[PDB]
């Protein structure tokens, strides 16, 4: 079984490489019901629902349309969950096309698929921009 | 063997272990010749 | 069954009421094997490492001398997850003594005890600040 | 059925749950603790 | 028509269990050109004027910062006025953040919308507490 | 010299003086600030340790302010704050302290409902007082 | 006669031209019994 | 023949005091071919198009949602000009719903209507917050 | 006959641009029987003197002594008016001999010539800065 | 028909209006005088 | 299919008319998701911040407050670019505000709106001050 | 350690020190920056009195590199700024002094376009590239 | 006789508390042929005149609708003048019915009672806002 | 002689006077009216 | 020599006279280095630092509006401490700008400053109210 | 790793944390806390309706504080702000709520004085303690 | 008396001399009753404000933080004038932080300092961009 | 033997100088045997290693490729230290490309040459950022 | 003896040494490179 800090840090570091090497794939790393929000706001001022599913969630990463995003991650915390699966807490930065960096807070939960051996999968995915709610 | 979605062992960083290269040049290759001048 | 959203909720509004009126209570909302995390700079200016079991989560709870805290939950983002579990992210502003009002996230992983129905307890909190990341 | 602004008959009160606990707390254990003092 | 006294203990009721619940979604309560005083903030602290519309009343609620806002309210008062509306007269205890008991005094008028029957809004909102005036 | 009609807050403020510095002289003129239909309630307990219903109507009230003494009271009012409402009308709310014939200074709360009288422009009468002492509630 | 508009003269003047009164008070009348006392 | 300084003096005043008590019959002071702007923005941020037309005039009049406007005439400024008629230069406060007031500059041109003597209509009405393209 | 938007757009840029490099050629703009009433404080301070014909308006811009004068046009409004003419509402910054940029407000009267076609003159030229009004 | 934007054929043209004249300027006098010194 | 010289020179005669007449309409020549660069004073004058989009163009353009903006295009170059765009370096000098002849570089990309042929849009605009930065 | 592929400002500031280092020291070997269709002026000028035309294609345009006798070759670029554009690509704004042979610094202007090569991620190639030196031109 | 300071610092403490407690007794600050004026806006927007004697200072002060006056009292000067009275000038923040802080200055002239010791009357009060000015 | 800070002794109770009355007041009637009510 | 409790009663009598009358005077009460930490109360509101030196415990008596400020002393204790100093523990109530009695607490620590004789000085002034933080 | 004094107000906490849970836990060791010429007054009342006077001294204090017989105490520590004062020593304010024999919460106002022992460095003891309850003294 | 052209190649040696190397020490060169404006920056660099006595002169001097800068003077004119003082122009170009050589117009007013002979000091000292209003 | 203060300062209007214009030709500063530190985060924010001797300085500085760098020096201290060197620290702005000016610190130690009097070598350069450490 | 402000005689003449060199540059390398070109 796998330190669930390493775990962590490692799906941390593939899934910030992949969210600029090609974003379009990002939902190659959710699974059948995963959660995920991105901290979006719409016309009534709220932040944005979170999406289900892998097609919507998909869906969802296309529309936020992430051109070239930079990421500086500030602090990572992974530890253990249900089903050994593993809740991660990521503090940074995010910036989108090259503009200026903004602060995010992050929180990952990643459960084992079931048949192949240290393998994950992204069952829940929250993301908030700090500007948007503070 | 810790992957992790459907991506292969090491698909990730294969696809982006790319170093910037301009024209027909390998990377580095630009450089020595600078570094052939004192 | 009560919604994810619900229970996140109601567990934050508890969990910060209880913070503020009787901490020494506090460890009766973990488990056994649950995971505390909330801290700050360990001897070497580190993130703390994780306390584990209700004894050690209330004699860190403790150390932390919880003296008439506040909280300010700017947001709270709750969703389903693994084993029928709920997810919160609980994002605002604590301040602890009545000192300055700092930025902090936290992750919260409900587990559901299988004898009693609508009942939950905390398998994972994540505290974390942001003055002390950025 | 008087409801108000836009909110459906008894939203308000599924909005809440009275068997919901968390930990070793019996139910309003937490409220009994906290208001009274 | 439903009696005044009965849509006031209604509306006290409804509007109190949400605030203490929910107080992101205590816009929902007013309408469009619907006014929302309450209390005081500023550089000074003392002068705050009201607020107009469903967006800006959920704004100013927002800065209240309603968590955990506990009410013990001693008395109300409906009675009935132009347009078949409503005027309630409230007083009672407050606890923001779980500061101690203060007297309060708040004024709704509360106005049909029309189409649905039995159906009203928050047409007016002013609120005070006695430690601002004697 | 623009002729502009007062604010919601102006009338408020202005109705509150008015209408305690009668109560202050004249209170058997109270009645006239009230219509045929208006509702108005002050700060009474009935024989049941519960607070007093409202009277509806000018000629109820006008017996209602008849009965409460009322003479050479004092009050002192510490806020006042108004705004429009449904049919251009205005709510006061009024913070203040009361006496009647010098006893102790008691805190009370008001809510004032104005109406326009609709005939005379720039007329308004107490559609709604509600009036409550604090001691009696708290 | 300066008008503006169809207005006849002095509509305007006449449609604003009316002091804030209470109840049945002609204006002016409530003050009156306050200067009755000292 | 009047004095143009008198003419613009008693319009203004009774084009404001008008505006005050009965907004609703603001558009009997334009004409045929009246021209009627009041400063808006629409969508993309640049100051929205005038009006043409008593009844045009009527239906932005009443969309702009005139309810008892406070204003404080600061300056004006009337001058002769093309067949008798009156150019007016207003420098002034406007306050909407008893809100903060909002500087704004104003351009009037009074017509003679051309039988009854010392009779004007609005030919063109140009109004602007100052606040909305400085 | 052009657009009135077009009309005042284009004699905008000429007066603001003639007004900079030859203040002394100003005057031709203007014919007889045209109000200037550009200038700021006197002995009463609110009012000034408006100054009719070529002669009277040149020897008045040749005493408010211009010298690279900076204009910041923020917005222009023009509509047209009585017998085709134009009337251009001006708001913006004047910056005389570099100094500080002061808000300003001017309307433009524009006449046709009844010669030519496609020619007009400033009627009414009527500047007032917002520093010395409020 | 080379447009750019959303403007179309002899849209921007249409602004310009070189044969109105303000005053007693010939056209292009007042550009002439300024433009060139 | 048109000369990429012709484009060029059809381009860049019709953005520097526009500049000099129209400035709050430049922002028509471009379109979503295209690049506008241009100096600029986030607080010193040299921090250059692109903005994208049509309505952030506009903004940019506005504070720039383009008066009376003289060109004289001394030089043109025009290639083709990927995907049937163009490329346009012209060289020359501007003057905003009637002051002196700057030497001036800009670079712009158009790109083929796609659906009506022979039609293009600003994807890229850089623009340069050569004095800033020798 | 995320990858994290060079944004564009960082792409142009890279192409452009190398391109420039280049130059200056195999000048013969500049022409691999170049595509089969890439188009490329420097300076240029004919016996018009005016500025000269465009090369387009890899071969031709190492002719008319080798035709400039660029030898020891010192150049100070003074502004790169770079930014996206179509198909992934890279415009390039560039100003810098150039000198050639050792005769005095010449201001010049340049435009580089830069496209993916598309077989192999994270490299580009010199698809336009515009160079003027202002004394030609001013 | 009493230091002047002393003097004007005590009868600034009497008078802005009775301003607050029971402002129907202020006019017994004052004695026949005494000068009130306290005003800045009236039906022709000049300063307010002034009332004098008891009687006529009474039924000012009534018509100020003095509620809850708070103040803050920034300084205060008190100097000796002629015939041993004092003469203090008081510049401070005013707020009315707990709204906005108002900046303001106020002379008394402090006139000493030829029959009492150390007793003293208002001989002059002019008050004046700064917002109403400035 | 107990004194604090850079005060004279009875600087603090020279600092007011008790008999000094403002308008046709009582000494202390001001005081006896704002104390408490 | 003189009793601690003659001293802290004396003390305290003083004080609270000055605080009364005389605020201004307030800094004359502490010496160099000495703490002056009052309640809640800033931008922020609720962190209010403690300040040091004659001149900042003056700047922050003056900001701190002290208007007869009216204390009622339910309990006074005066003890020994070290350097032959005083502390005393002061409970009762405070009435600022003639609100309401407010339950205060405060601490003051006295040194004796050396060269005269039963002479002290205020080195700590901790004040506290009690609906702040109860 | 640097080994910097703890600061007055961090003492302060700590100080009040160990003796409100010594206090819960081990009345009898309370004592521990203060010196010998240690002052101390704990919400006391004589037979005459006046606040008790101070014992001064370690035993006096341990024979007072058993004769309060602390057993089983709930304390709510609301407030706590200490700062510097003279020979280093801390002076600390705490307000909170207190419950000896599982009484009712009792809101309460206490005045520490530590001292440095002088011996041991980052030492401190009780040299004051001033407790009441706002019941006694309200 | 020396030369006053004398008296002006000196102090332009020494004055540009010391800028180039020592810009701090600037303020050395000025009095009490000493002028000093050059440049200027506000918002965008017009407002040219003068500042007065040596302490506020070096806090101009090392805002402009003069860092190498190169002065090549084409002309310097030095005259006698009040009080036997010294007006000297210089004409010349200056590069600071290695810009390019910007045209600039320097005056002087140097005055004797009284007790020691042939000792001058800057009493006026205008620079001015000759770009910058060109 | 010069004052270190003026080697100091000399040696940073050199340096700097140099690095705005040839920073190719920095290289000639250092010697043998030389640390250069200048530097950001190498490949996890680590400090960059020293890099030792003229073509190891040489290859770190063109690797850094400061295209266009502007200096603000705010402050320069040098004094004397080991071997009759002197021991720079220069903290102030620093802007690469024209870009926003970074907060900057930089020791240097400038040992003499024992060959030529009056000659100095840069044996330590260590650079430092401030936004990357803070 | 003529001097300005509050220096002395040749005060700011010894403020500037010629003979401070850094690195390999003679006297004068880093102004010759700088100005001029």
């Amino acid at each position: 079984k796998p330190s669930p800090l390493l775990v962590g840090r490692e799906f941390v570091r593939q899934y910030y490489t992949l969210l600029n090497q090609a974003p379009d794939m990002l939902h190659r790393f959710y699974g059948k019901n995963s959660s995920y929000v991105h901290g979006g706001l719409d016309s009534n001022g709220k932040p944005a629902d979170a999406v289900y599913g892998q097609k919507e969630i998909h869906r969802k990463v296309m529309s936020q349309n992430f051109t070239n995003c930079h990421t500086k991650i500030r602090h990572v915390d992974a530890h253990a969950t249900l089903n050994d699966g593993v809740v991660v807490q990521v503090m940074g930065l995010l910036s989108n096309n090259n503009q200026a960096l903004r602060r995010f807070m992050q929180t990952f939960v990643l459960a084992p698929e079931g048949s192949v051996a240290n393998k994950f999968y992204v069952h829940n995915d929250i993301f908030r921009y700090q500007d948007e709610v503070f | 063997p810790i992957t992790f979605g459907d991506f292969n062992d090491g698909e990730i960083e294969s696809l982006s272990s790319e170093l910037l290269t301009f024209g027909d040049f390998l990377p580095g290759e630009v450089d020595d010749l600078t570094d052939s001048d004192w």
